[PDB]
RNA sequence: UCUGAGAGUUUGAUCCUGGCUCAGGAUUAACGCUGGCGGCAUGCCUAAUACAUGCAAGUCGAUCGAAAGUAGUAAUACUUUAGAGGCGAACGGGUGAGUAACACGUAUCCAAUCUACCUUAUAAUGGGGGAUAACUAGUUGAAAGACUAGCUAAUACCGCAUAAGAACUUUGGUUCGAAUCAAAGUUGAAAGGACCUGCAAGGGUUCGUUAUUUGAUGAGGGUGCGCCAUAUCAGCUAGUUGGUGGGGUAACGGCCUACCAAGGCAAUGACGUGUAGCUAUGCUGAGAAGUAGAAUAGCCACAAUGGGACUGAGACACGGCCCAUACUCCUACGGGAGGCAGCAGUAGGGAAUUUUUCACAAUGAGCGAAAGCUUGAUGGAGCAAUGCCGCGUGAACGAUGAAGGUCUUUAAGAUUGUAAAGUUCUUUUAUUUGGGAAGAAUGACUUUAGCAGGUAAUGGCUAGAGUUUGACUGUACCAUUUUGAAUAAGUGACGACUAACUAUGUGCCAGCAGUCGCGGUAAUACAUAGGUCGCAAGCGUUAUCCGGAUUUAUUGGGCGUAAAGCAAGCGCAGGCGGAUUGAAAAGUCUGGUGUUAAAGGCAGCUGCUUAACAGUUGUAUGCAUUGGAAAC
């Protein structure tokens, strides 16, 4: 969490396996206000497809908001 | 102090003993190659280099380079 | 703490200087003498500061009068 | 200060009332004199326009009741927006919470308005407030937080309150709305714009 | 009135630390943490009654004085004596204007030897061994009329002063003054400065640096300039006159003799005789 | 939309140039004066000085032995890991000393690169062998432990066989010192879990095994460019310069070696000295620009000091090793142990910086199928006004100015002052009571439907349900919640610059002083008290930077006498330079393209009562490159 103290914030950051937080990133997915949980956030909807194209499995915790988005519905064709 | 480090410290020591044993085995094989040149010993040393580049003991690029030099110098015939 | 030694005017009435009492020198300006370029500070040292000053209250040992 | 502890010394030094007579009430032979003891056949030796700068800045400083750090901060806030910034400066100063609620007829004076706001006697559109900093915009409805409607002092003050044409007020339900921005001639313009912009020597 | 933070419990021994998480009631232990501590404190966390158990606390008897050898050393003795006073409530240390040095107190010599060992090994003090010194009063014989005298040119017009006054010492009444000028030979504004030239010397001595007390006077004669004037000249001349008066008439000190109520069960009273 | 304020000072008076000082902010600022609180951020710039304890890294029992233990007659259900082996421990932290450069930043070629775990997809998982940790016995010992022998397990390791594809080689087709294509000489890989199904023998689910290609990620090299000062640092350097041979190397290269050859750089400032982590950026200014390199971020580099090495993709490694140096500690005097520029913390220095604190709640990283575990990463609270910011010290009426104090030097008065008193209101803060947050439903787990290679089940993918994660918090916040104005403001100045004058003492003294400089008988300049003013829980105030200081001048200066034209000349390099018309487009302008991270400011907005703050869209040149332009 960053930003104003006592006010959590969590940008959806990019990391393959070994990029520590608050540093270099390949692409910014968007933002998130983790105070009122409704998945209200702007995303490219193609940058996640960018990860899905060449691996670098996404972080396991931001998975729920993408389930609300539904990335499997456009990801199931990864192995067909 | 630290405990797994000591386990790791003694873990690779035996590994290193075995690996240097096979490395000097390759060394004496390529020394026999140096003494006089034949097809059979060159094939044997290539077969050994295949295993050694196969493992992490020897870099694949170094093995490829050395085998290229050896075939280059034997093709003088 | 360095080897160089500087001269300094003594503001305030009387003096709490007692033949090698610790002092704390501070940037100052006195045009009456070539060699004085600093001042002693009153209010925090072995010198507890002095009264009879309330128009000026900070650059001295002057408390607020007890009243 | 928020409560300077003495207002007539300062006013008799300057000479500005609230509307026409509030700093004087025939209290001790109502007169136009300084509170000092240098006589009153003369005022001072040095004369400068910066003295008028100080007089106007104190008059605007205290007749709406702000501090000085907030003062420069809000000049910056208005500096954000372009145009004739002086009139915007004054209209934003008028837009302050205590200023508006006073202009609502809801407060005997700005000090009283800040006091009633401080102890939680105001509430608008589910927005409580304890800081006199609300900027009033068209579309704001202001309520009294009628839990404390038992107070007879507020209703007595609103009996003879001053009405403003650019807003709307109600005399009995303690409610109002901010219809429009403040106007130049409708308000005391003793503060001269050129002098105010003259004082701005920060940058 | 402080909520203290407790780090851990432990058992001290000369070898090393020995810590145990809990201890039952009625036992003894040591606590690391508890940012400030002194003897006989009561600590409450179970929200129970606080309590005190102290029926004796020794007071010091001996007073010794030690001079410093370095200014930072002096500050370090002050700090170290404060620390030892906090460590054990048995003795008090003073740096008073009566002596202007370190006034220590304790029981015996070997306790002081241990203290100097501590402040040498840890506190870096190089304490010396000396003898105590106490303040004394200082009176003086009944001298005759004295005169204050001064010419010095001081930045422009010369500064002049002549005074002729008498000091009659007596412990019945203090500083007096009688207007004994009938013609008006002296201005009234000169009445005060000469008196001032006395006050600066009412609490110090020129021979031993100890207060000269019971100083009476009366302005009897004097001399200034016609076309020139001076005000503090009177005070400076009076100070010089005080020095001159002290020079001539053999002042004598006055020492505080103490009452001692010595006790013994009539066994070591031989010490009492052979010493007293 | 952007675009610059003066004042004072040499003189009998009066002008040029010119310095100095103030009016403006800003700080990782002490310390006075102190002081109520809410958030808001920060808190060794100083000895890269040495340091106790807890924390700073573990994890796999669904890979195994092996002993041990709770319940078990027994078989063992289960426990748990000292141990082997598996992964990781190099990532994460802080420091900035040495480094003056390919360190950094930018554009780059890597026809010289490599990258385990992911990525699409491919090839297979046959067996064989024997040690050994642990355990046991002993010597040596409190321990340390070493040396023998016996006992084994495993995805540990070593052959055999087998190769899709790979390397290696030869022929045949390709590009603006190389690459692809068919054929073949040589050669090599391994393993078992867990479950289902099947009497079985097999088969399937899934981890992993061994191989391959797309990628990306990561690291490294060269290149052009820009990126301190110094002439009281004039010549400097010899694996140095060049190639060959050979070697080493993820990899190109005197990277290294042998053979010889003889340079290489330089006045366009090399070499050497002081000094510096760099950059983005912070501050200031109207800008050009100047100062600094705080927090925060990226790159590099270090790790008590100097070297040398192994490990694995990956290190020459804060807490992996060896040696030496230096220091500390223990000891049985036999011998060893140790590395806070990890967190706190200590000791010293230092004017100047905190907790010998808590939860892993969320998220990050490592392990694991999962129960989850580890985490001073992370987030909290503690201290500090250190800075920006809000907020208490009350509010309406109430007087010919209550007491006092001061002057009126003569005696209404004037003054602090409607502030006092008094009427009454109210609780920001302080008090009673109750309710009570969110952040935390993320997360796996426990149950269904469809989906699909595979039907025989077991597996997963989502739509739905339930299980919980809280140090925070007793918080935020709310409530016809109760006594109660009750719980309180300092602060420098008052001659002029800049604003507000009287009096006591004062007598070139005490003194005061940003500048002008005042003070010896009437001080508005000193102390004193009243009053007056300016800021404000801060005000004093020097170290600190720019602006004014156009006070080293592209913007934006001068040299006749105020400072300066050399004593003059022959002039190399260099700068500038007649007209005409031609190519071309180097400078230059201009239109697209890649890039110029995050963050800051600017504009628009969202959230907290309100800004400070955070988040969000654009916002920042410039470098390379495609196309026009030919005026100079």
């Amino acid at each position: 969490r960053m930003g104003r103290v006592h006010y959590p914030t969590y940008r959806i950051v990019a990391v393959d396996s070994r990029v520590k937080r608050d540093g270099k990133y390949i692409a910014l997915i968007g933002h998130l206000n983790p105070a009122l949980k409704e998945n209200k956030c702007k995303i490219d909807e193609a940058v996640a497809l960018e990860w899905l194209n060449k691996g670098a499995k996404p972080t396991d915790t931001v998975r729920s908001l993408f389930s609300q988005t539904g990335l499997w519905k456009k990801f199931v064709e990864s192995k067909k | 102090n630290i405990k797994s480090n000591e386990k790791r410290l003694r873990q690779n020591i035996k590994r290193n003993l075995n690996n240097k044993g096979q490395k000097t085995k390759l060394k004496t094989n390529v020394k026999n190659f140096h003494k006089e040149i034949n097809l059979d010993n060159l094939g044997n040393v290539y077969s050994q280099a295949d295993r050694l580049a196969r493992k992490g003991i020897i870099s694949t690029n170094r093995a490829r380079r050395l085998k290229s030099r050896n075939v280059a110098v034997l093709n003088k015939t | 703490t360095n080897g160089f030694e500087v001269l300094t005017y003594i503001p305030g009435e009387g003096h709490n200087l007692q033949e090698h009492s610790v002092t704390l020198l501070r940037g100052g300006r006195v045009k009456d003498l070539p060699g004085v370029r600093y001042h002693i500070v009153r209010g925090t040292l072995d010198t507890v500061g002095v009264e009879k000053r309330r128009q000026q209250r900070s650059a001295y040992g002057a408390k607020k009068p007890k009243a | 200060m928020k409560y300077t502890g003495s207002i007539f010394k300062r006013s008799r030094r300057l000479g500005f009332s609230l509307l026409e007579n509030n700093k004087e009430f025939s209290k001790g032979k109502k007169r136009k004199t300084i509170p000092g003891q240098h006589g009153n056949r003369f005022r001072s030796s040095t004369m400068s326009g910066y003295a008028q700068q100080l007089q106007e800045k104190q008059r605007m400083q205290y007749m709406y009741g702000i501090t000085d750090k907030q003062f420069r901060r809000l000049f910056r806030l208005v500096l954000k927006q372009r145009g004739n910034l002086a009139v915007n400066l004054f209209r934003v100063l008028e837009s302050r919470l205590d200023n508006i609620v006073y202009r609502m007829g809801f407060a005997p004076t700005r000090r009283s308005a800040r006091q009633l706001v401080n102890h939680g006697h105001v509430l608008l559109n589910d927005r409580t407030v304890d800081t006199p900093s609300i900027i009033l915009n068209p579309g704001d409805k202001v309520r009294l937080k009628a839990k404390t409607i038992k107070i007879p002092i507020v209703k007595a003050a609103s009996e003879s309150g001053v009405v403003s044409p650019f807003v709307e007020t109600n005399n009995k339900t303690f409610e109002g709305t901010y219809v429009r921005f403040p106007e130049r001639s409708e308000l005391p313009a003793g503060i001269n714009e050129s002098y105010v912009v003259e004082w701005y020597k920060r940058l | 009135n402080k909520k203290e933070r407790v780090s851990r419990l432990v058992k001290m021994h000369a070898q090393n630390r020995n810590e145990i998480e809990e201890i039952r009631a009625g036992d003894i232990c040591a606590i690391i943490g508890l940012k400030d501590t002194t003897t006989g404190e009561t600590l409450v966390d179970d929200k129970i009654d606080v309590q005190l158990e102290a029926m004796q606390f020794a007071q010091p008897v001996i007073s010794l004085a030690v001079e410093p050898k370095t200014k930072a050393d002096q500050e370090k003795m002050s700090i170290a004596l404060s620390k030892l006073a906090e460590e054990d409530p048995t003795f008090k240390t003073f740096t008073d204007p009566e002596t202007g040095q370190t006034i220590i107190a304790g029981m015996g010599e070997l306790h002081l030897d241990i203290l100097v060992d501590r402040m040498r090994r840890e506190f870096k003090v190089e304490v010396n061994v000396g003898a105590p010194q106490v303040s004394f009063r200082e009176t003086f014989n009944k001298e005759s009329e004295v005169e204050g005298k001064y010419i010095k040119q001081s930045g422009g017009r010369g500064q002049y002063g002549h005074v002729k006054i008498r000091f009659e010492p007596n412990k019945d009444k203090g500083f007096e003054f009688v207007d004994k000028i009938v013609g008006g030979r002296i201005p009234r504004e000169y009445i005060k400065p000469v008196q001032a030239g006395l006050e600066n010397a009412m609490a110090s001595g020129p021979l031993a640096g100890y207060p000269m007390i019971d100083i009476k006077a009366t302005l009897f004669d004097g001399s200034f300039h016609e076309v020139d004037s001076s005000e503090m000249a009177f005070k400076i001349a009076a100070s010089l006159a005080l020095k001159e008066a002290g020079k001539v008439c053999s002042p004598v000190l006055l020492e505080p003799i103490m009452a001692i109520e010595v006790t013994v069960p009539e066994q070591y009273f031989g010490d009492t005789m052979g010493d007293i």
